[PDB]
């Protein structure tokens, strides 16, 4: 069948603000099918209480998925989305970038 | 209802 | 015009017990409810606050309504491995999404009902309401069955009474947030990637609903194959973002706008960068 690959992408809620209480989200977007495994991580690490949308899909039947949690942007930690799929050999990670 |  | 949209998913699992079913719905943009079989309680449960007063017996109603839906797509997706031939050994998917869009009578304006299977097109009722368009010689099986069984007809009566009632019901409820555009907030952000060259990034956030353009011109001409376009996200709080982005030629950067429509815009916006 059908396999299409997560766009994954990390992103704070609001304009990130060092020291300013935030959210910080992977959306995974355009895959097929919905069997998915996301973390968010923190210096590499697994962050725990993220919480997520329900599945769902969009005019061209391809699924999407929000993960988040509350964080707050430092000049020296590290934030990442994990996400693993049938398309996926071993788990992708994505790192995050303020401004994308 | 019902199926395919 | 406002809709009302539910979205249904089940997914099979051989060898590892029945396929799992989860369902959502919408108006407009905005989530109200979700069923997942696999949920620790499978219960249908409200997603938005609009939702949350209604009694244990609407709930109660919902809930039966997704626990039947599940049981008719096991049986589905075993007629559909039997059209196509497949193996039992494989997983496959059923996904169904329909809805309703309000008219300005208040009344029913279209109504729509389709279903894919494995990802790819497999019947969907008419704008008319009453015939089906089958995507190929399986699906004309389906076609056949539910002309016999007068399925339609039933389509029709929900998305012409039920779905246009509650939609009201719930635009009415929810209007504070159901009833209010939320323009994006654009700005222009700029990033060397060379001695000559520097990408230019268009942001549009906190919009709301989610459908928006976002396209980059160089003098007038619009660049969409040069351009990358990030998929529409959420934010998370009920508002969505993208952004837009092109490599350009540093000290061309004036002669690029960036285009923005959205339904909480009287007119399309044009920006620049402007440091
Ligand atoms: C067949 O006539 C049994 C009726 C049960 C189906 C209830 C309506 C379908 C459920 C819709 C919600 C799930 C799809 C989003």
């Amino acid at each position: 069948a059908i396999q299409r690959t997560p766009k994954i992408q990390v992103y704070s809620r609001h304009p990130a603000e060092n020291g300013k209480s935030n959210f910080l989200n992977c959306y995974v977007s355009g895959f097929h099918p919905s069997d998915i495994e996301v973390d968010l991580l923190k210096n590499g690490e697994r962050i725990e209480k993220v919480e997520h949308s329900d599945l769902s899909f969009s005019k061209d039947w391809s699924f999407y998925l929000l993960y988040y949690t509350e964080f707050t942007p430092t000049e020296k930690d590290e934030y990442a989305c994990r996400v693993n799929h049938v398309t996926l050999s071993q788990p992708k990670i994505v790192k995050w970038d303020r401004d994308m | 209802g019902a199926a395919l | 015009s406002h809709s009302m949209r539910y979205f249904s998913t089940s997914v099979s699992r051989p060898g590892r017990g029945e396929p799992r079913f989860i369902a959502v719905g919408y108006v407009d943009d905005t989530q109200f409810v979700r069923f997942d079989s696999d949920a620790a309680s499978p219960r249908g449960e409200p997603r938005a606050p609009w939702v949350e007063q209604e009694g244990p017996e609407y709930w109660d109603r919902e809930t039966q309504k997704y626990k039947r839906q599940a049981q008719t797509d096991r049986v589905s997706l075993r007629n559909l491995r039997g059209y196509y031939n497949q193996s039992e050994a494989g997983s496959h998917t059923l996904q169904w999404m329909f809805g309703c869009d309000l008219g300005p009578d208040g009344r029913l304006l279209r109504g729509y009902d389709q279903s894919a299977y494995d990802g790819k097109d497999y019947i969907a009722l008419n704008e008319d309401l009453r015939s089906w368009t089958a995507a190929d010689t399986a699906a004309q099986i389906t076609q056949r069955k539910w002309e016999a069984a007068r399925e339609a007809e039933q389509r029709r009566a929900y998305l012409e009474g039920t779905c246009v009632e509650w939609l009201r019901r719930y635009l009415e409820n929810g209007k504070e947030t159901l009833q209010r555009a939320e323009h994006p907030k654009t700005h222009v952000t700029h990033h060397p990637v060379s001695d000559h060259e520097a990408t230019l990034r268009c942001w549009a956030l906190g919009f709301y609903p989610a459908e928006i353009t976002l396209t980059w011109q160089w003098d007038g001409e619009d660049q969409t194959q040069d351009t990358e376009l990030v998929e529409t996200r959420p934010a998370g709080d009920g508002t969505f973002q993208k952004w837009a982005a092109v490599v350009v030629p540093s000290g061309e950067e004036q002669r690029y706008t960036c285009h923005v429509q959205h339904e909480g815009l009287p007119e399309p916006l044009t920006l620049r960068w402007e440091p």
